[PDB]
């Protein structure tokens, strides 16, 4: 006698680009980030008098 | 007649379009400017702060 069961699905959630939190961050898809050691940003601020 | 001789300048100077805030106080129009941008970008203390 073959028996069947009832399974309920995993409740899916709104993705990251579809929330309003991404208005605070700038999103890029860096494909190979496990190869990166460091990443730097360099500012150069000239100051008037 | 004396008004033309009194001001050589500021008659027949080419007008322009100046962007500044205004306000209305009774019968008088007054422009408002706060100059902390020109002092804090050079990091001298401001003379309006007394």
């Amino acid at each position: 006698e073959a028996l069947l069961g009832v399974y309920t699905n995993v409740v899916e959630f709104v993705k990251f680009l579809e929330t309003a939190l991404a208005a605070a961050c700038v999103n890029t898809e860096f494909k190979d980030l496990r190869r990166m050691i460091d990443g730097k940003i360099q500012f150069k601020i000239s100051m008037p008098t | 007649g004396d008004k033309a001789a009194l001001a050589d300048g500021h008659d027949e100077i080419q007008r322009t379009r100046i962007a500044a805030s205004l306000v209305k106080i009774g019968d008088k129009f007054v422009a408002i400017e706060s100059l902390q941008r020109m002092y804090n970008e050079t990091q001298f203390p401001c003379p309006l702060n007394r």
